[PDB]
């Protein structure tokens, strides 16, 4: 089975924990590594090539950029990178995370993403989301709370990662339902807002 | 259709059974964790 250990990093209170949590499967079956203050959640995707498995690092604690205990970082194959859109402290630390991490983990596969985009007074908007483009990764808004692009970082690492640009997964895991309301009309606009601000210097 | 041929690690290659990570055969305790090889 291929397995792929995935660092999900980022300020606390971006909302690692609910993000990760939504995969039931992942959660009724983590464990628990007491040396490192980590809980790793083995997330099962099934792919048109058969199934793909992330297991996500996700710290039990409130840990600085810097702060991760030594082991949290070894041998992780990919990443995501968290920040809170409501603040915007934790997007200005995006940097700080994305150094922490490269000082173990030199040339990893890494998505940044956005989360808690339900809350209607966004303080971090598409047009102020670059650290991205000047670094070349992907970046995803997401919503933990309502399942909202939960499944695009997955996806775009696994292309990454088995070296496929045409994987697809062929259905959704189960997931917890949606605890809050995301707008379709505003996913449509951010999603709009952010392909405006790819294409325009 | 699978992905298995891009992932042959050396025989003997072992995965830590309290946090995941795959380890080298001459290893006798995890990598990351440090939990002993069972
Ligand atoms: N409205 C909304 N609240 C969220 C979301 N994700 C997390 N929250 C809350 O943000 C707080 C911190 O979340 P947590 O998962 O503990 O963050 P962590 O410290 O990064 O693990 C909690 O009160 C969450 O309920 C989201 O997507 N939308
Ligand atoms: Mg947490
Ligand atoms: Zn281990």
């Amino acid at each position: 089975q291929v397995q792929f250990k995935l660092v999900l990093v980022g300020d606390g209170g971006t909302g690692k924990t609910t993000f990760v949590k939504r995969h039931l499967t992942g959660e009724s079956e983590k464990k628990y590594v007491a040396t490192l203050g980590v809980e790793v959640h083995p997330l099962v995707f099934h792919t048109n090539r058969g199934p793909i498995k992330f297991n996500v690092w996700d710290t039990a604690g409130q840990e600085k950029f810097g702060g991760l205990r030594d082991g949290y970082y070894i041998q992780a194959q990919c990443a995501i990178i968290m920040f809170d859109v409501t603040s915007r402290v934790t997007y200005k630390n995006v940097p700080n995370w994305h150094r922490d991490l490269v000082r173990v983990c030199e040339n990893i596969p890494i998505v940044l993403c956005g989360n808690k985009v339900d809350i209607k007074d966004r303080k971090v908007k598409a047009k102020s989301i670059v650290f991205h483009r000047k670094k070349n990764l992907q970046y995803y808004d997401i919503s933990a709370k309502s399942n909202y692009n939960f499944e695009k970082p997955f996806l775009w690492l696994a292309r990454k990662l088995i070296g496929d640009p045409n994987l697809e997964f062929v259905a959704m895991p189960a997931l917890a339902p949606p605890e809050v309301v995301m707008d379709p009309a505003l996913a449509a606009q951010y999603e709009h807002d952010l392909e405006v601000a790819q294409t325009t210097a | 259709s699978g992905f298995g041929d891009k992932f042959k690690p050396a025989i003997g290659t072992w995965d830590c059974d309290t946090c995941l990570v795959q380890n080298k055969p001459e290893a006798v305790k995890c990598v990351a964790c440090e939990t002993p090889k069972p």
